[PDB]
Formats: structure tokens, C-alpha cells, sequence
């Protein structure tokens, strides 16, 4: 099938980038290579990988050249590579993010900042895509090659886009966290994030996960009181906040505000969690991988996860 | 606008 034909393309590739002939001319052997590659392209292009080794063993024969001193071989072959991203993303896989990405990485690397404006855009141009991640790549490139401000100016045109999802929120606020060690900012963000997706488990528990490793206990209870007692979360939605909640209070608390915990968290679930106490129970002592109960018995308690 | 961008930095 398909899956035999991609394998003997790669390993006739493979061979040719051996030099079965032992040429001593770089530039043959990469010629030979490519021209294998363009051969499998014809008929494979529409699998990602091969456009991204074919660049890769483009550039990677351009810094081989580069290190012997031809630099103008090793030019034409960095800028054969760019050709290379241009017409896998501009034929076949035009929506592919994963080339887009690695497009603007390459460019980036060469230093060529206003190509990598002009891919992110034009990848965010396609309507029928959803851009969160590419916001998300977007603002790393922005932070980390023109600085915190170009990063907040990615971030700001993430928010008006309508299509954006609640994880750029999150990538924002860690960013200033891990990157401008701005515990405001973090909050600030995470709070705007919140007044919009406070609904969304995975947000919710993201800002969590945040505040309780600030190790600061009157700020994580209260988030997690806020979260969970007003705010939109669905009930039915917030297993997972109720767990977290009973592991910090087995982490700083003591057995009774762990009961409290327990015993609000199973009123929440009184009719799923029927007859369920002694599998709840397990939760209270387990740790990463040791449980108090080997695997039958988990499995006559009803436990889950 | 430059509202929230103000309150957030």
C-alpha cells in the first residue's frame, strides 16, 4: 500500500545520501539526494515529513559547505531549503500548520523576522483554520526575537480574534510568569481569561495549576472557592477542580479540612458517586504511582483512573 | 481596547 511505498522511497533516499559512489563534491552528492527527493514528491506530496527532511537535508548540506568555506554554494542551497517550505505549503498541504511552523522557524533562524511575520499572517489568513496554536507559536517567535512587547502585540491580536481559543490566555500569562517573572501580569491575565472562560474546565484548571505552585495557601484556597462555588463552570464539570482542592488540602491542611472537602465534593455528586465512598476513599492516600490496594481490589471498588 | 491593555500591563 501506501505505507510500503513511502518506505522504499526513504531508503532509496537513504542510499543515494551514503554516497554509494564516494564522491568528494558535496555539491554532487546533494544534487543526487534532491533529485531522489523531487522524484518521491512528485507522487508522495502530500506527506509532511518529506518535505521537511528534504529541507532539512538542504540545509543541513548548506552548513556542511558553509564549514569547507564555499560560500556561495552554500547560499544557494540555504535559500533552496526556503524554496523548499514555499512550495510544500503552496501546493497540496496549503493548511498544514506543522510546515508552516517549521517554515517560520527556518526563516527565523536565518534571521529574515519579516518573512516570519508574513508566514504567521498568511497562515492566519486562511479562515477555515483554527488559530489558536498559531498564536501560540506566533507569540513565542515575537517574545523571544523582539521582546516582551512585540509578544504582548501577538497577544493583543489574538484576543480580537473571534476564532481564538482559551489557550493563549494561558500561554500568555505563563509567559510573563516564566519569562518577565511578573507574578501581576500572570494574575491579571489568568483574571481576564477567567471572566471569559470560566466555564471551561481545562482554563479553570490551568489558572489552578498556576496559583497553587506559587505555594501560597490563602491565595489557592480562595481561587479555588471562587471557582467553585460561583462562576460558570457546570457542576457536572468539576471532578477534576474537586480533586486538586482535596490533594493541596492533604498537602497543607489536616483531616478535617480534608473531610470538609471530601464531603462537599460528594454532596456535588451525591447520585454519581452512589455507594462510591470506599473508591473516593482511595484518592485520599494514593500517591503517583502507590496505591493502598492492589489491582482486584481497585477493580471490586468501582475505581476509576 | 488600550483599556484592557492598560489594565493588563
Amino acid at each position: 500500500q501506501e505505507a510500503q511505498q513511502v518506505d522504499m522511497w526513504k531508503k532509496y533516499i537513504q542510499w543515494e545520501k551514503s554516497n554509494p559512489l564516494r564522491t568528494e563534491d558535496q555539491t554532487l552528492i546533494t544534487k543526487r539526494v534532491m533529485f531522489a527527493y523531487e522524484q518521491c514528491l512528485l507522487v508522495l506530496g502530500h506527506h509532511p515529513d518529506i518535505w521537511y527532511e528534504a529541507a532539512q537535508y538542504l540545509e543541513q548540506s548548506s552548513k556542511l559547505l558553509a564549514e569547507k568555506g564555499d560560500m556561495n554554494n552554500a547560499k544557494l542551497f540555504s535559500d533552496e531549503a526556503a524554496n523548499i517550505y514555499e512550495r510544500a505549503i503552496s501546493t497540496l498541504l496549503k493548511k498544514n500548520m506543522l510546515l508552516y511552523f517549521a517554515y517560520a522557524d527556518y526563516e527565523e533562524s536565518r534571521m529574515k523576522y519579516e518573512k516570519v511575520h508574513s508566514i504567521y499572517n498568511r497562515l492566519l489568513a486562511i479562515e477555515d483554520i483554527d488559530p489558536t496554536l498559531v498564536y501560540i507559536q506566533y507569540m513565542k517567535f515575537a517574545r523571544r526575537a523582539e521582546g516582551i512587547k512585540s509578544g504582548r502585540m501577538i497577544f493583543k491580536k489574538a484576543r480580537e480574534d473571534t476564532r481564538t481559543r482559551h489557550h493563549v490566555y494561558v500561554t500568555a500569562a505563563l509567559m510573563e510568569y516564566y519569562c518577565s517573572k511578573d507574578k501581576s501580569v500572570a494574575f491579571k491575565i489568568f483574571e481576564l481569561g477567567l471572566k471569559k472562560y470560566g466555564d471551561i474546565p481545562e482554563y479553570v484548571l490551568a489558572y489552578i495549576d498556576y496559583l497553587s505552585h506559587l505555594n501560597e495557601d490563602n491565595n489557592t484556597r480562595v481561587l479555588f472557592e471562587r471557582v467553585l462555588t460561583s462562576g460558570s463552570l457546570p457542576p457536572e464539570k468539576s471532578g477534576e477542580i474537586w480533586a486538586r482542592f482535596l490533594a493541596f488540602e492533604s498537602n497543607i491542611g489536616d483531616l478535617a479540612s480534608i473531610l470538609k472537602v471530601e464531603k462537599r465534593r460528594f454532596t456535588a455528586f451525591k447520585e454519581e458517586y452512589e455507594g462510591k465512598e470506599t473508591a473516593l476513599l482511595v484518592d485520599r492516600y494514593k500517591f503517583m504511582d502507590l496505591y493502598p490496594c492492589s489491582a482486584s481490589e481497585l477493580k471490586a471498588l468501582g475505581y476509576k483512573d | 481596547g488600550d483599556e484592557e491593555e492598560e489594565w493588563l500591563y
